[PDB]
């Protein structure tokens, strides 16, 4: 069951357990926030 | 907050857009009117304006 369908057997787990998931989400959210902020000013260091 | 800031910036850009278009139309019409009107011959130089 763990090989085929790991849904029922494995319970809910925190995003922080996944490697780099929180980092990617934070990067995307910060990019969106910077996109919003630049249009009104508040000069900030660009992400990429 | 990012989407709200984008909304505000877009509204500001639209305001600038309409103001600039209105100013362009007004300036061109004013120049055309000034060119059309202007100096007219006095009464003694000729009868007609």
């Amino acid at each position: 069951k763990l090989l085929s369908d790991p849904a029922s057997v494995i319970g809910p787990l925190a995003q922080s357990m996944i490697t780099g998931l929180t980092g990617a989400l934070g990067n995307l959210n910060t990019a969106i926030n910077q996109i919003g902020d630049v249009l009104v000013g508040t000069v900030v260091t660009p992400i990429n | 907050s990012a989407i709200s800031n984008v909304i505000d910036w877009f509204n500001s850009l639209l305001n600038f857009q309409d103001t600039t278009t209105s100013n362009q139309i007004n300036q061109q019409n004013f120049q055309i009117a000034t060119l059309a009107s202007g100096i007219k011959k006095q009464q003694w130089e000729c009868r007609y304006s």
